């Protein structure tokens, strides 16, 4: 069991995985489980464009699962800014006097949406366009994984382990989109923070569940 | 007759239909109408993972379309069930006196909506572990047509009339898959049961149609 | 292949594959798909094998058809007591007067006034000495057990379990040969199911003191309240 | 010692012919006292040995299961019903089942449903011993490995045969100390380490003879 490749390795049905795993999914990418239930990868370069899809996803999740989790993890300590979560927080750019970072007052503390905005724009079209293409760090590389700079720290070598650790990554991330979209329906369901239905059901989670709100968006009319 | 195999065979578009068909749906497969103008399953092995997909989506339909007219049927009949409409059938395991399967005290009076859940969870993972691979009630079958265990009564022998059994399947599970559509929509902008917008639209036909729930989901509130 | 009235087993002319799963080896085990090392001397051939000798008392052959034979005669003799446990008592539920109709209370009817009436009348047996019972038992039964291992006047040289001659087959359920080989684990196992039968009324007698026919209406009317649990507490040591 | 036709023995000195010739010394504790011959028949040594590791074992498991409550009773957290052959009415009480006396960690009210869901696993893992399963598949019966040493303590083999008469030493002692609760439950009616309370209260009165008594007929 100590593999992530191979024709024999962990699969998303445990032992129920013999009569799925097709043959164009032989384990030789990180995360091969055999899920391809629906058959949505069968040429290799639309199973190509979907794992880069899927690899730039779970990077962007664990960014996400992150910074939606800190918020209110720095309001568990105390420290008021507005507003704590995740699904209100841009509306304290238009607050009384703009969102601040960490609430002390010399910090970032920007008002204008459409300035920052365009920024964002800009300087993010040029990462991501240097990102699919090439720029000053790296031309024609991976476009999954580039290293170089976006490894400083060396552990882009030792060929075994950095499969290991790409296995780590795309598993690490599946959770991460997993409970992005976790994060994205108890926004939308219950209307309050995450750590705050953490805290509703470890208060109470027999009668505070998911299946409290099962009679919310029935449709009266 | 009309026959549904073949290089001629009912079509999608009907007449109009000897240039609409595509190359890769030569009709060898039940319910081949040559439907695939968006071309999503133009590859073999995409076009197999999409018949399991469209088959065991019919049986479900098929299952739950029974299902969302059978308790109306018997409370418009003779049955006070806890609430026989559908999309309020979920929340009886919260009515404070247990869920009566036929109405009946005496029934499955179940009050605990996550263990019904979890004996759910277990039994559906082995079942559908067991569908996807073998176990007790057939090993090496047909994924989507087994046999043997699930033709007791023997109407899969005489294959020519298999082959017709198999496109009578498809065709009322593809009813029930566009009813089982109708039922969601039917639910969302007009919150009765499906049997009570019949009983609406046989009284008057002339405003209990769609188009009174034209105006319902407006873009200005 | 097989149409449906094969399935339902319409033709009982044709039906080869009923002893497969009583004898041979594709037959049904104890643990069913969850015993794979059948022990090799239960081979099968015999009645009531489901492969289950786990405290492995039953290797040597000699010692196994001994066993057989203790199986057999306890199996009959539970059967005939698990019959006549419940009858006195399901014909006082019917309303003949029989007077105390638990079974583990039955041998103290011979003590009272009027002995031991049979079905409640004195027109019956209405035996009063439980010496001359006991007498006429050890005579009656000597002379029968005695019969049974080396033959007797209701056959001689017939099998030690299944004489079955004009005697004990009178009815000749057993001429046919795979009849008789169904019959015969049919016969275990209706036995096996009244040996734990009989050890339920032991216990159930004990710990309860109640009748059988009572314990089943004590549980019919409150299964959850009155089960074996609630007599769990009756033999707490203080 | 422990394995060979030199290994310890039952009687130790004067054990030299009344242990049997067939208990040849390569199964663990094989201390040479089959004095009913009972294992006389191989088949038989291997069910029997079989039933004596498996006994052993659930009876270790029952000793510490028996005796751990008695130990946080003198520890400190109260129980619902600390004493062993006391221990089952918990699930009869108002309260319910509490594991560690606290009434948010088991609350277990159906003593029906504990004994369904108990036989529901156990018949499942009892079945899975004789013909592998999701653990293993097809090893020894008695000494499966490779899914139940996530550590691996059978590595060396003459390590592995000392951790075998170890284990059917500390297995044979296990049997002996149930069989000893056993008997000094239903004569005295205190727990065990209660019982320890009594004999280190004084040493020369609570005995098992003060008992001694109470299970004559007398009409
Ligand atoms: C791309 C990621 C991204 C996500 C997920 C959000 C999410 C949100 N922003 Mg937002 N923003 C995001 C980027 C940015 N925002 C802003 C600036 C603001 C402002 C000023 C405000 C928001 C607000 C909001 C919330 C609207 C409330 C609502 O309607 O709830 C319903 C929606 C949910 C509960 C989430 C459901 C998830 C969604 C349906 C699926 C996710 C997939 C997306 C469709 C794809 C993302 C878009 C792509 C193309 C980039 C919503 C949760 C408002 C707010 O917080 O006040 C209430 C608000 O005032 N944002 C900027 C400029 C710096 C962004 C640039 O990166
Ligand atoms: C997977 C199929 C499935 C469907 C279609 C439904 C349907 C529904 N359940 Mg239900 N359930 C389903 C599974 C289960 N439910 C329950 C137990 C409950 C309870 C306790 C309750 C419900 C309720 C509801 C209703 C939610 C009210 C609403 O938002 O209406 C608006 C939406 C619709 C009318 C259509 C929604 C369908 C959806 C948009 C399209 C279909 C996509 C699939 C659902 C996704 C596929 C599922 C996958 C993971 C298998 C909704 C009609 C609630 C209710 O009825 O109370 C009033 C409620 O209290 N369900 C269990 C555990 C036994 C399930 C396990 O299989
Ligand atoms: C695959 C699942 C499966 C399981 C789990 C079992 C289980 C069993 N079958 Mg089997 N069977 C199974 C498949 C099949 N069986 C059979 C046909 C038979 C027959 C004919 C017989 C069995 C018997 C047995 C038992 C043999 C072992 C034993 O005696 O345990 C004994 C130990 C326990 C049951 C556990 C102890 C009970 C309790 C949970 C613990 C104690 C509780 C108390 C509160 C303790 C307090 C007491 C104190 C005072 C000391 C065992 C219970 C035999 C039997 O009925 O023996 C009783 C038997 O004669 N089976 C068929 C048909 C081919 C099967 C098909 O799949
Ligand atoms: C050299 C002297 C020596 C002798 C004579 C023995 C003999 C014994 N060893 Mg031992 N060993 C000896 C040295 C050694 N042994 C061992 C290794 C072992 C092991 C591993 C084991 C033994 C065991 C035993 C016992 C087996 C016989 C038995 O069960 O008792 C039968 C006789 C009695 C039970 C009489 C009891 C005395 C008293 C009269 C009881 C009171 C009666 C009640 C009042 C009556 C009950 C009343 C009613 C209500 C029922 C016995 C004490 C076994 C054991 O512990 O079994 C219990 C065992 O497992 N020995 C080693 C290591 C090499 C030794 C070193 O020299
Ligand atoms: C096979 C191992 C086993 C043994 C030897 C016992 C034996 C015992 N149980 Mg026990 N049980 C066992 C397993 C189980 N019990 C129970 C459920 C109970 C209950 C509810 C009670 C006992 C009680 C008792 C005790 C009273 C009998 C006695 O003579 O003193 C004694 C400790 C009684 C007790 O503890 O006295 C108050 C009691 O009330 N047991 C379950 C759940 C199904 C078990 C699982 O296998
Ligand atoms: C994967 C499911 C599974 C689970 C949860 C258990 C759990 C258990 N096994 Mg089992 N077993 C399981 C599968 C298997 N066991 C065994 C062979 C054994 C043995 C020999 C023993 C256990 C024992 C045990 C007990 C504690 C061991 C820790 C517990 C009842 C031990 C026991 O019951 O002693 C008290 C014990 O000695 N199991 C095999 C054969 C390789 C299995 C294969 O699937
Ligand atoms: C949008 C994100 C995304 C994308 C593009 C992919 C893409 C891929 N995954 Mg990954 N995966 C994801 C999310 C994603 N996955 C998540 C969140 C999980 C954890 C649950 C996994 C777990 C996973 C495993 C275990 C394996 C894959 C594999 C694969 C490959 C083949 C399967 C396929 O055709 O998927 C195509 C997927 C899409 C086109 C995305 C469609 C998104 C739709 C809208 C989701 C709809 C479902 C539902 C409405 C939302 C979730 C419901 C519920 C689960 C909460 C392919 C590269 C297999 C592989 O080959 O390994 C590399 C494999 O073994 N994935
Ligand atoms: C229901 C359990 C049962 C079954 C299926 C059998 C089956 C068999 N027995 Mg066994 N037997 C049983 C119970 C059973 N016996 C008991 C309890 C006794 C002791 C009284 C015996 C004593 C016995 C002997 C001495 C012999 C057999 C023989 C036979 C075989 C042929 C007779 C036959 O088919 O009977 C079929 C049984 C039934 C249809 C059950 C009917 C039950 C009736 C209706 C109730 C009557 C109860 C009655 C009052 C009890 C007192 C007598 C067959 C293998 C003979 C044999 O092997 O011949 C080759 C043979 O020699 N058996
Ligand atoms: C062909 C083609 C071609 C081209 O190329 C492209 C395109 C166009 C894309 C395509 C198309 C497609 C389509 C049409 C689709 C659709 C589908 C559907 C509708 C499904 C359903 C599906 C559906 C389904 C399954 C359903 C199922 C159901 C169920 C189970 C139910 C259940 C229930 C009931 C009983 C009642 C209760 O009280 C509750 C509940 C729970 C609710
Ligand atoms: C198989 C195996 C295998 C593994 O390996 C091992 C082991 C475990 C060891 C094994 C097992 C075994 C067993 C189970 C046994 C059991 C038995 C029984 C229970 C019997 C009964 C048994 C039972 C019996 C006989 C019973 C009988 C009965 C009789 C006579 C009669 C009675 C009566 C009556 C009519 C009533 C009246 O009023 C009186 C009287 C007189 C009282």
């Amino acid at each position: 069991a100590i593999e992530w490749y191979g024709p024999d390795r962990p699969k998303f049905l445990g032992p129920f995985s013999e009569g799925d795993t097709p043959a164009y999914l032989t384990g030789e990418f990180p995360g091969d489980y055999g899920w391809d239930t629906a058959g949505l990868s069968a040429d290799p370069e639309t199973f190509k464009r979907y794992r880069e899809l899927e690899l730039i996803h779970a990077r962007w999740a664990m960014l996400g699962a992150l910074g939606c989790i800190t918020p209110e993890l720095l309001a568990k300590n105390g420290i008021p800014f507005g507003e704590a979560v995740w699904f209100k927080a841009g509306a304290q750019i238009f607050a009384e006097g703009g969102l601040n970072y960490l609430g002390n007052e010399n910090l970032i503390h920007a008002q204008s949406i459409i300035a920052t905005l365009a920024f964002q724009v800009v300087v993010m079209g040029l990462a991501e366009a240097y990102r699919a293409n090439g720029g000053p760090l790296g031309e024609g590389l991976d476009p999954l994984h580039p290293g170089g700079a976006f490894d400083p720290l060396g552990l882009a070598d030792d060929p075994d382990t950095f499969a290991e650790l790409k296995v780590k990554e795309i598993k690490n991330g599946r959770l991460a989109m997993f409970s992005m979209f976790g994060f994205f329906v108890q926004a939308i369901v219950t209307g309050k923070g995450p750590i705050q239905n953490l805290d509703d059901h470890l208060a109470n989670p027999t009668a505070v569940n998911a299946f409290a709100y099962a009679t919310k968006f029935t449709p009266s009319a | 007759g009309i026959e549904f195999y073949g290089p001629n065979r009912a079509k999608w578009l009907g007449p109009y239909s000897e240039n609409a068909t595509p190359a890769y749906l030569t009709g060898e497969f039940p319910g081949d109408y040559g439907w695939d103008t968006a071309g999503l399953s133009a590859d073999p092995e995409t076009f197999k993972r999409y018949r399991e997909l469209e088959l065991i989506h019919a049986r479900w339909a098929m299952l739950g379309a029974l299902g969302c007219i059978t308790p109306e049927l018997l409370a418009k009949s003779g049955t006070q069930f806890g609430e026989a409409v559908w999309f309020k059938a979920g929340a009886q395991i919260f009515s404070e006196g247990g869920l009566d399967y036929l109405g009946n005290p005496s029934l499955v009076h179940a009050q605990n909506i996550v263990a019904t859940l979890a004996v759910q969870v277990i039994l559906m993972g082995l079942v559908e572990g067991y569908r996807v691979n073998g176990g007790p009630a057939g090993e090496g079958l047909d994924p989507l047509y087994p046999g043997e265990s699930f033709d007791p009564l023997g109407l899969a022998d005489d294959p020519d009339t298999f082959a017709e059994l198999k496109v009578k399947e498809i065709k009322n599970g593809r009813l029930a898959m566009f009813s089982m559509f109708g039922f969601f929509v039917q639910a969302i902008v007009t919150g009765k049961g499906p049997i009570q917008n019949l009983d609406d639209h046989l009284s008057n036909p002339t405003v209990n149609n769609a188009f009174a729930f034209a105006t319902k989901f407006t873009p200005s509130a | 292949k097989k149409t449906i009235r094969e399935k339902a087993g319409w033709w009982s002319n044709g039906g080869n594959e009923k002893l497969s799963a009583f004898y041979g080896p594709d037959r049904g085990l104890w643990l069913g798909p969850l015993s794979g090392t059948t022990p090799a001397y239960l081979t099968g051939e015999f009645p009531g094998d489901y492969g289950w000798d786990s405290a492995g008392l039953s290797a040597d052959p000699e010692t196994f058809k001994r066993y057989r034979e203790l199986e057999l005669i306890h199996a009959r003799w539970a059967m005939l007591g698990a019959l006549g446990c419940i009858t006195p008592e399901l014909l006082a539920k019917n309303g003949t007067p029989i007077v105390e109709p638990v079974w583990f209370k039955a041998g103290a009817q011979i003590f009272a006034e009027g002995g031991l009436d049979y079905l409640g009348n004195p027109g019956l047996v209405h035996a009063q000495s439980i010496l001359a019972t006991l007498a006429v038992q050890v005579i009656l039964m000597g002379a029968i057990e005695g019969y049974r291992v080396n033959g007797g006047p209701a056959g001689e040289g017939l099998d030690k379990l299944h004489p079955g001659g004009q005697f004990f087959d009178p009815l000749g359920l057993a001429e046919d040969p795979d009849a008789f080989a169904e019959l015969k684990v049919k016969e275990i196992k209706n036995g096996r199911l009244a040996m734990f039968s009989m050890f339920g009324f032991f216990v159930q007698a004990i710990v309860t003191g109640k009748g059988p026919l009572a314990n089943l209406d004590e549980h019919l009317a409150s299964p959850f309240t009155s089960n074996a649990f609630t007599y769990a507490q009756k033999f707490t040591p203080q």
